[PDB]
């Protein structure tokens, strides 16, 4: 199970 | 014209703490109906520069109607806060489910994939929207087990047959090669994202992984895709098409967009009109007793109890018809 991810925006 | 306030809702349970606010299971007093309310502090949005993403999400949610897109019932503001009252997905995130089960059968991934394709075909062809943030965490299940896409703050509006985008944005594990190349990219980034979610569903891991984002990006740009030796040849042909690094070679990369994916033999026998009318049998039905049963939402949040300034956002407010 991969860890939970967050989006980003530059 | 139906103006609403925080008073028109009871506040039942914290579903999840977001980066810039929180999501609360609420009940509309006037109707008995449940929703997920996303509540953001204006101070926070402005300080973290999230205003543009907040307004995009408002606009895309207002301008979209599809059975596999989360519906916006209301948006309103206070002196304090911005509020989105959304369709509650009782099933929680496919991320929850894939963490418990490790892999989905090809038939179960085909079902979720057909409902994602129908949603993305609608966004591209009907709305000229590119979603750009496809991932397990944004793929929720309703009480019947159909897909509901959430999180529209990263969308780009007004993208047509071939038009291009420049913003570096998305989730690092899901970024298409042409986004990492930092050239212009088109709507085909969504189809790379489909490939990555479908690969995870059928293979139980990301196709490319390293904890370090910079090495993760060298794999996405350089490494040839591999598959487990049990994966069916139609599954393998679909994932290889979707995960072509050159968007002009990608399945769905041409002028036909989603119709090229819909024609793929992995979906043979799927009737796309029947997908859209929810005629197909979800292979997993969430075992939620009632609408306030939050067993598919993580413990950190469901447990926390809170039972019940800055500018004015011009013309933020909205109320759905019917
Ligand atoms: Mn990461
Ligand atoms: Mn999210």
């Amino acid at each position: 199970g991969r860890p939970r991810t967050t989006x980003f925006a530059e | 014209k139906h103006r609403v306030t925080m008073n028109e809702f009871e506040y039942l349970k914290l579903l999840g703490k977001g980066t810039f606010g929180k999501v609360i299971l609420v009940k509309e007093k006037a109707t008995g109906r449940y929703y997920a309310m996303k509540i953001l502090k204006k101070e926070v949005i402005v300080a973290k520069d999230e205003v543009a993403h907040t307004l995009t999400e408002n606009r895309v949610l207002q301008n979209s109607r599809h059975p596999f897109l989360t519906a916006l019932k209301y948006s309103f503001q206070t002196h304090d806060r911005l509020c989105f009252v959304m369709e509650y997905a009782n099933g929680g995130e496919l991320f929850f489910h894939l963490s418990r089960e490790r892999v989905f059968s090809e038939d179960r991934a085909r079902f979720y994939g057909a409902e994602i394709v129908s949603a993305l075909d609608y966004l591209h062809s009907e709305k000229n929207v590119v979603y750009r943030d496809l991932k397990l965490e944004n793929l929720m299940l309703d009480k019947d087990g159909h897909i509901k896409i959430t999180d529209f703050g990263l969308c780009k509006e007004g993208i047509k047959d071939g038009a291009t985008m420049k913003t570096f944005c998305g989730t690092p594990e899901y970024l298409a090669p042409e986004v990492l190349e930092d050239n212009d990219y088109g709507r085909a980034v969504d189809w790379w994202g489909l490939g990555v979610v479908m690969y995870e569903m059928m293979c139980g891991r990301l196709p490319f992984y390293n904890q370090d984002h910079e090495k993760l990006f060298e794999l996405i740009l350089m490494e040839e895709i591999r598959f487990p030796r049990t994966l069916g040849p139609e599954a393998k042909s679909l994932l290889s098409g979707l995960l072509k690094k050159d968007p002009k070679q990608r399945l769905g990369g041409g002028s036909e967009d989603a119709k090229e994916i819909m024609q793929h033999r992995f979906f043979a026998g799927i009737v796309w009109q029947h997908v859209y009318e929810k005629k197909l049998s979800p292979p997993f039905k969430p075992q939620v007793t009632s609408e306030t049963d939050t067993r598919y939402f993580d413990e950190e949040f469901t447990a926390q109890m809170i039972t019940i300034r800055r500018p004015h956002f011009p013309q933020f407010s909205y109320s759905a018809s019917g």
